[PDB]
């Protein structure tokens, strides 16, 4: 059985966010536009540590070369 | 017999914190990637880990570090319970002390230099009294976990400001030095163990 039960780590903690068994980035990017009230293009998706890193340094493709697993964490 | 109940067992990973679990055990559990697991010890303590799939674990062991061994007051061989934290939740506050026998000889400022550098976009999960090693930093210093913003356990928000007192705090009878030599100093020595 699969359970979507999948978390996001936001500043104030990591809660479980609306998430349905089947979604793309853009339906993720809406939810947190009006959630969040971030814009769809600037709000940058990370699965992965390294904030600092993030700076610049991060330039690796969220595609299919990263593989993202069903219900990887946003680490935000 | 609750699946969530495993034998603890050792790891290969020298992470002091993430724990190796095997795919079909994490599938049972559902577990995801980088998912933070409660794991329930003895004496009510309980630790907040990574799970990491490992194919040379068992089906009813679960690999762990020392330390969270240690501060879960387990030994080989014992069963704990491993539950995914469904709320979690950013350390808005977090209050670290060094040991007394980890500072003889060094005097200065140890916060701009290790109570840093290990928290920034280090992003872990750690609990109330628990004991972290930082072994990358030159030199191998032990600090402990005083007390953090939510009680009894949070995830390291390197956005909050750690505040480290200059007053080193000393060791416990139960809690071991880990500059005691344990498998991790032995080399080469695979077999002969």
């Amino acid at each position: 059985a699969e359970s979507i039960i999948i978390r996001v780590q936001s500043p104030d903690g990591v809660k479980r966010i609306t998430a349905t068994k089947r979604e793309t980035a853009a339906t993720f990017l809406k939810k947190v536009a009006k959630e969040f009230g971030f814009q769809n293009n600037g709000f940058s998706v990370y699965i992965n540590r390294n904030k600092t890193g993030e700076i610049t340094a991060s330039s690796s493709k969220s595609l299919h070369l990263l593989k993202i697993k069903h219900g990887d964490l946003l680490f935000l | 017999n609750r699946p969530n109940r495993l034998i603890v067992d050792e790891a290969i990973n020298e992470d002091n914190s993430v724990v190796s679990l095997s795919q079909p055990k994490m599938d049972e559990l559902q577990l995801f990637r980088g998912d933070t697991v409660l794991l329930k010890g003895k004496k009510r303590r309980e630790a907040v880990c990574i799970v990491l799939s490992d194919d040379t674990c068992s089906d009813e062991k679960i690999r762990m570090n020392r330390v969270v061994r240690n501060n879960l007051r387990v030994r080989l061989g014992d069963v704990i319970s491993i539950q995914p934290c469904p709320d979690v939740k950013y350390g808005k506050r977090i209050h670290v002390l060094p040991i007394d026998d980890t500072v003889e000889g060094i005097t200065g400022n140890l916060f701009e230099v290790y109570l840093k550098p290990y928290f920034l976009e280090a992003y872990r999960p750690i609990r109330k009294g628990d004991i972290f090693l930082v072994r990358g930093g030159m030199r191998a210093v032990e600090f402990k976990v005083v007390e953090t913003d939510p009680s009894p356990y949070c995830i390291v928000a390197p956005d909050t400001v750690i505040h480290c007192e200059g007053e080193p705090i000393k060791r416990e009878d139960e809690e071991e030095s880990l500059n005691e030599v344990g498998y991790d100093d032995v080399g080469g020595c695979r077999k002969q163990l």
